[PDB]
């Protein structure tokens, strides 16, 4: 019974915490690039003009 | 009439030599080979006019065209008479019907409402619905959205919505106004055979842009269909229910011109005014002291990638006043219409609640109803995770509450509706399951006259 | 005609051009004294900004720049069946021939079609007739299999004064009009922008099924005349094989192939092995009745990214003459790539991923020209452009722009799946994951035209196969043995309608092509074994009594996609068999 | 655009009573102390705000509608009239100035709509008055200087905004603060900033 | 040095297994005449032995008639371009090869040509000649950074992640300058090698390379950390 | 800038002794080779370029303190005069030479300090000495060439730098190497390039990390968390490599006639087991590590704590030869090689922890065991043996 | 103006100055507005290439002088922009600064005095 409760607290540790951490992350990140290269490319118009 | 083209980059083109040329004036090319293209003034300066042409600029000889600017900005040639009609994007009859005689046109911008002389959102519109009606209301004047999702049947609803709208105790002045924005034509034929099959093509005005029509044209769709329904309202007196699908198409027509002008690109790409540009739409909806008539508006919207903080449903949230939510949950368990009213909400609802608009015990079984589903569904999921033996017994008689909440009341199918009287006779059927005692929401008086 | 442009600055790709105030925007130009590929971007003054598409390396200031004076077009008429261009329609077999070599020399200009070939014209409208756009005034037998029909071109309205049949190129007047302009002559081709959709009559509903003879697709995954499906080709899924089956066995006249911006040997390979596809109904080659176009990633960009547009121009004028096409494109993230690399050239504000913020409208402008329609003329004729096209994302990601923007257009998704190619299930179409639209509109025409249940019978076909996922976890984690007699036969069920119905061998002489009544014979006896089995179980019977009672029927099932279509009662008897073996086996 | 002389700021240490138990108990404001009110939509934003504008202990409170819904506007006037305080039987809108620029309105009259209202706030602080002044939102009004400065061409800074963005925030709730009036009197007054901000 | 363009249907389909001696290779990920079959790698990574290996080792069973090879090198190090000139002479390799080597401190210009120069060598002894020829070209990342430079001084504004827009149509002209020709004895196989930048196969040079290439021979960090050689 | 002329560039195969364990082992770099240390801030750059300053076997030392910290210099000129060779009685700074333009000094002139330092090198590179020339930092060049690029309102490559920076790098390095000398002697000298990075953030995809990583054969990478749990130097052994490895691999064999080679290998290879085993641990836990696993982390944390980690502050851990480095390493993998043995001999890890405490502790010191006295840490081998046998009886 | 009182009290009056100077953050941001009103080519974040350089005039005006009495040593105060380390502000300061002392949210949340 214990190593079926430590077994399922490392399955919520993984479900509930870990693995949306990551989505999360890895979601914000892929934005924040994209924010990035738009930003690059608007700098890089006006320069071109300058 | 210019022939004073003189650049030509893209779909924009600088004209010369003019007098007299305002911002947002509509005008029109007449090119070398008779065809007849119309644009509009972006920008002025001096003896220069920078105009955006909706069509293009593909097969544009300069020398050989010329320009006539109309004095107008973008109008819709209104009349009582578009009721039963199909316009495009652009107001453009598209059912081979009679000639229109307008009796004015208007700027399909608008005007905007004093603020002072603004009336509040009040009185009820029966959808038929009754996870709307009854725990989401829906107010005359309120703009009220529905967030859906790619593969979930908004299409249906939107449908269902349209036919089934109506004011009780009021004959004769009620009148849907539909926009389809960027949809494909099969969907555009479900909503034309859908309205023309029940009737309800006979109290609409609808607006089909389709997904291959300029993108131009596409954001003129919902401010084309909101002049009609101002129009309808404050001048003809009746109560005007707006749907529009799909916004997610409208906003990336949107991105699409602010690309093609090269403006700076806001939060993921759409452009930094693109609150304010829902806003000029979805701030048309309301009341005004003193004239009879109302504007209230449902827009639709397919959050991209189910996400709620995309900025397409997220600025539309700030902006409207609640929200109707569609889920992939509810809708692979068959439920019609998918609405989780957990998420969702009406904020305006007291307005159109309560005896002399609906019934007395509108609010209080609403309270308990929304209450008593997510404790419900708060067992459920309990039962999920620990198992069965993990919830007590009134545990278990929520759980099955929120069962029946989902299979028998929320869903009704989308042929279906049912009357106000009926939603609240079905909503203390299932209070019944609980015990009278956990009807904490709800006052004595209430619990001896209704509950069965 | 018009005023040629004096070339003033050459920097990369990018041209700028003088003297050049009588051309258009978009017009496709001659650039420098060879004379290569490149197109009008915008104009100032008399000053235009050229992009060009092959090497500017030897060009410079002063050199000639010759507009063609309109916009990129198609040469539409006899000729043009069974032949290979490329994306701007550059006839590849005529530049093997004419020039001598294996390369497709920078500068070199030959014409689409073959204007010097002689064809035998036959008139079959009166004199004195009355004609608009669309009307048929007569025919040519171009192929073995398609009959070309002349058409009276849009713009042109009139009498008909002069016309009778004999041998004509391309070129030569075979018709007389009287216009509101006066005496017109008309040829067998008529010119047409490949971006402009040519115009219609009405656009109809597409709700016939295509008869593909692909049980998987027909049955669960239908598309209809007029539809349109997209199609993720994943390395060793076997794509190539599901499209020359839906090529060849479709019930379409005719099919246009495109071949974006493939690689190198990959394209040699559509190249080999298309023109020895085989007609099925009159045993020629498939080139019979097909257009080819073959771009290499080294094609001109503009060749690339006007690969679909050049197709399903040429689809829709085969659709105008009332005919079934199927437009079948590979790839169109290639296409993509090449929209992505224009919009770099551009210096435009990029979309999502580096794609042009008008990726999304380029796609619905493309699947929109497909679908059923009335074509134009007296006639009111019926045609249909059916759309099959191919996605391959770098990663297999189908939340990436290009796949999806095409399923915002599109109704039809088969999902091909490189794990089942590795269990050896082909076609390897993953039914969990692709879906059809057009299904519930399918199955009425269906039961109306088999006067059966069949909807009911595809619905529950899916439901065994979805609730065989379920069942297969609990298998995985519990064990087999540990199931009841119910979930066991539905996992039989479940294996029977995988076995001996989704898996088909388009090699196989009999199993490459299944008939829309033997496709309905064969799911009849499958679900009707799951039936009785069940309906046995209720009545005292055991799993395992049943599964070995019933040995030689369920063989019977398994050979049934190998019976002739000649027998089709071979298969239908079944059902008695299932039935008089059970009813034994709950007796002892 | 010109904050009103004083002779000098104070602390600001006395806690308004909101009545509100969340914010008096955990995190109170002071009388001349500055509040942002951050949040997603529908998050009730504007029942929290209006709370505080009917019952804290202030002489005036100026609210200020910036770029945002008209109907909360419109409940501003209908419901304010109709709050009645039982001590001295005035209602609330006899202590109120209403500043409307709607979401619909012009943008530019959004960054107008801010320092009309504070520069009246200034005023009334000068007689030697608390007051209250309600942004709701500033988020719009950051909008706004965002168009402005595209039309301009401008070098955008932190996500489109001006580079000046941060300075013209600092320089707003620096006007807010308890302080000495001019005057012989010496007299004290206060601006107590409530600003709700809607991050995306 | 530009060449010309091969018509589609002029080609023909690779069919002579080539032998690299590599395991990895010609079982696993088979190479083929006339297929351009790239070796993906990384800073710090061994593509430089593994290039001198299959340049050494290439082969084709039978034929008699052998690989002649030509070897590109761009923009690399004087101490890598040394390493190559010396392995093909001290294995006797140099006798079959033909080499174009371009340093890093060489002009972005003559970096830019190099490719351009080694290709039209082989296509002249391939098509020309009737030879069966091995182009072996590093680094191609190289040759792209030697493109940005040009583009800047032009004021080109960049497409994706830095890169020139033509930079596809650029990549494509170069390595589909290979295969068998229907009616011609000889043949031109291609093994570009580039680094991806920060391990990176979703970057514009590696992305683009495999949609033009038929295939990709990939190197990894995990496997040369853990001593295998080639880390495949 | 011009490169002076030699007669023939030559292979740098003769491996650098820093006698920094670490360096020396692992990413070894030869006289004539390149080298970059590419660090986020506050990593330990300065005390790992000072180290090689003050301990690699080269007859002189041309240091560039390039767009950094004044007291950086003053320190160089306090220290090195005090640093004696006990073999020859001469200081370091009697074989340095110092070039300095800090980061509030003119921003043009730190272009000029890296080409005033290079081609120094290179006149004494030419009388047929081997020279060290340590560049700190040549971002801080990078950055001059960024800002004259915007002055002058060019079209910018990354992050602003000019599109030519990667040309500018090469031009650089390629000066460095091992070379025959111009004259009738035909005299070999040699010039080692040592660059610190300084990438925003500790990103080496930033253009100039990346654009040197082209040019330069060997990447110190320093990492942020090693430095904040004071692992120094701290030098990221998973993301670092040295292309002389094999080569100098093959000289050690050699000079120590032991398989220095596979030793190097192994101990890499244990690393990277470790750092696959640690991405489940993180997101598992060490619940359910079989003993070889747990001996396995226990190797490469002997690895880690006992020989990668050096103090340069102690008198005898600043400094480490080439044999004391073969038997530290040596000891090191005996233990795990032995305990391995005894595993397969149906022994539990906890038993063999519990009886090699005294001898793991012998092993955890042995990198201040004095160079005249390396048999203590030879004689450790059979302390393992003996001691893990009686464990198994 | 802080720092040449700084270093005038220390090496001309012989007294041992400690600066204090915050908020650093709001120096960078000036720098910022005057980058971008001068349409300067822009680099991390909008912030200009020589911020670095700018910093370090002003952080490198610390020490002693050989021979001299007095000294200047400096506090710098910076708020990282959302708490971010790799932000411009702090990194370029880090790459200058003799070291550097970091408060958290963390810390501070847990009642820790100072939260370093
Ligand atoms: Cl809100």
């Amino acid at each position: 019974a214990e190593e079926i409760e430590k077994t399922r607290r490392r399955v919520n540790a993984l479900e509930y915490m870990t693995i949306p951490q990551l989505e999360e992350t890895i979601y914000y990140i892929k934005m924040k690039l994209e924010e990035n290269e738009r930003a690059e490319v608007t700098r890089l118009i006006k320069v071109k003009n300058m | 009439e210019y022939r004073t083209i003189k650049e030509v980059v893209g779909p924009l083109m600088a004209v010369e030599k003019v007098s007299g040329v305002k911002y947002e004036e509509l005008i029109e090319v007449r090119m070398q080979n008779g065809e007849i293209r119309r644009g509009q003034v972006l920008e002025v300066q001096e003896d220069k006019a920078m105009v955006q042409i909706f069509e293009g600029t593909s097969g544009i000889n300069l020398k050989n065209s010329s320009v006539r600017f109309l004095g107008h900005p973008l109008q819709l040639g209104v009349s009582e008479d578009m009721i039963g009609r199909v316009f495009d994007g652009l107001g453009r009859p598209k059912d081979n019907g009679p000639e229109i005689l307008p009796e004015k046109y208007l700027d399909i911008n608008g005007e905007v409402i004093n603020p002072i002389a603004r009336d509040y959102p009040d009185e009820f519109i029966q959808t038929g619905i009754s996870a709307i009606d009854h725990l989401n209301t829906l107010v005359r004047g309120q703009k009220l959205p529905v967030f859906s999702g790619s593969g979930l049947p908004h299409k249906e609803l939107a449908a269902q919505i349209a036919r089934q709208a109506t004011v009780l105790d009021s004959s004769d002045d009620f009148a849907v106004v539909f926009a389809a924005i960027g949809i494909t034509f099969e969907e555009a034929e479900f909503f034309m055979e859908d309205f023309r099959q029940t009737g309800a093509i006979d109290r609409s005005v609808m607006f089909m842009n389709l997904a291959n029509d300029p993108a131009i044209e596409r954001i003129a769709t919902p401010r084309m269909a909101l002049t009609a329904a101002e129009y309808l309202a404050y001048e003809k007196g009746m109560h005007v229910l707006v749907i529009m699908t799909d916004m997610t198409n409208y906003a990336e027509a949107l991105r699409e011109i602010s690309a093609a002008r090269r403006e700076v690109p806001g939060r993921r790409g759409y452009p930094g005014y693109l609150y304010t540009n829902l806003a000029t739409l979805f701030e048309r909806a309301g009341r005004i002291r003193g004239l009879k008539g109302s504007v209230t508006q449902i827009p639709i919207l397919t959050m991209p990638e189910d996400d709620k903080t995309h900025p397409i449903p997220d600025l539309t949230g700030y902006i409207t006043e609640g929200q109707i939510i569609l889920t992939r949950e509810l809708y692979k368990s068959g439920i019609q219409p998918p609405i989780d009213v957990l998420p969702s909400l009406s904020r305006l609802k007291d307005k159109g609640t309560g005896a002399g608009k609906t019934r007395e015990d509108h609010a209080a079984t609403m309270n308990q109803l929304f209450a008593a589903y997510a404790q419900g569904k708060q067992a459920k999921e309990l039962a999920v995770v620990l198992g069965e033996s993990a919830l007590s017994d009134i545990d278990k008689i929520y759980a099955k509450f929120a069962e029946r909440f989902e299979n028998e009341y929320v869903n009704q199918g989308f042929y279906t509706n049912r009357t106000i009287t009926e939603t609240l006779d079905l909503g203390w059927e299932l209070l019944a399951m609980l015990p009278r005692t956990e009807l904490k929401r709800i006052k004595d008086d209430l619990l001896d006259k209704y509950l069965p | 005609g018009m005023q040629i442009g004096k070339i003033i600055k050459v920097s990369g790709p990018l041209v700028m051009a003088e003297n050049m105030s009588e051309a258009s925007i978009q017009d496709m130009c001659l650039v420098g004294d060879l004379g290569v590929i490149g197109e009008i971007i915008e104009m100032r003054q008399d000053v235009a900004s050229i992009q060009v598409y092959e090497e500017t390396s030897g060009i410079g200031p002063g050199e000639p720049v010759r507009s063609t004076g309109e916009a990129l077009s198609v040469e539409l008429g006899p000729g043009i069946i069974s032949q290979m261009f490329d994306g701007i329609q550059r006839p590849l077999d005529t530049f093997m021939e004419v020039t001598q070599s294996n390369f497709l020399g920078r500068g070199v200009q030959l014409p689409a079609l073959d204007h010097e070939k002689q064809w035998w014209f036959e008139a079959t409208i009166e004199e004195g007739t009355e004609v608009s756009a669309g009307d048929i005034i007569g025919y040519v037998d171009e192929t073995k299999i398609i009959q070309h029909k002349i058409m009276v071109p849009n713009g042109i309205k009139g009498t008909v004064q002069k016309i009778e049949s004999g041998s004509f190129t391309i070129d030569d007047p075979i018709c007389v009009i009287e216009t509101e302009q006066g005496l017109k002559e008309l040829t067998m081709m008529q010119k047409w922008p490949v971006r402009r959709g040519r115009p219609i009559k009405q656009k109809l509903n597409p709700d016939v099924p295509m008869i593909t003879g692909q049980r998987v697709i027909d049955t669960f995954f239908p598309v209809t005349k007029g539809g349109a499906a997209a199609v993720p080709g994943p390395f060793g899924a076997g794509k190539t094989v599901v499209q020359h089956q839906i090529a060849k066995w479709s019930d379409v006249d005719l099919v246009v192939y495109v071949g974006c911006g493939e690689r190198g040997n990959e394209m040699t390979d559509v190249v080999n092995e298309f023109p020895e596809l085989i007609d099925p109904n009159t045993g020629e080659s498939l080139m019979e009745r097909t257009v080819l176009i073959a771009n290499t990633s080294n094609m001109p960009v503009a060749a690339r990214e006007a690969s679909i547009y050049t197709g399903i121009t040429i689809a829709e004028y085969f659709r105008d003459m009332g005919y079934d096409v199927a437009i079948m494109a590979d790839s169109t993230s290639r296409w993509a790539e090449a929209l992505r690399e224009m919009s770099g050239r551009l210096e435009e504000m990029p979309g999502d991923e580096g794609y042009p913020a008008y990726l999304g409208s380029r796609l619905a402008e493309y699947y929109e020209r497909s679908g059923r329609v009335i074509a134009l003329g007296s006639d009111q004729r019926e045609g249909s452009i059916t759309a099959i096209s191919a996605v391959s994302p770098s990663g297999g990601d189908i939340s990436e722009p290009v796949t999806q923007n095409t399923l915002r257009v599109v109704k039809v998704f088969w999902g091909l799946d490189s794990s089942l190619a590795q269990k050896r299930h082909f076609p390897s179409i993953n039914w969990i994951q692709s879906y059809s639209l057009y299904s519930t509109e399918v199955g009425r025409y269906m039961d109306q035209i088999l006067q059966q249940d069949w909807s009911d019978m595809v619905t529950e076909g899916m439901r065994i196969l979805q609730e065989e996922e379920q069942l297969n976890e609990i298998v995985r984690l519990v064990g087999i043995d540990s199931l009841s007699d119910n979930d066991r036969l539905t996992l039989e069920v479940a294996k029977s309608i995988r076995e001996d119905y989704l898996q088909q061998n388009a090699f196989d002489d009999v199993d490459t092509f299944t008939s829309r009544e033997k496709q309905f014979n064969m799911l009849k006896v499958i679900l009707t074994f799951g039936k009785e089995a069940r309906k046995a179980l209720s009545l005292g019977a055991y799993f395992n009594e049943i599964m070995e009672g019933t040995v030689a029927v369920r063989e019977r099932i398994s050979r049934s996609k190998y019976i002739p279509e000649e027998e089709l009662a071979k298969i239908s008897s079944i059902n008695e068999e299932i039935k008089e073996t059970i009813q034994l086996i709950v007796s002892e």
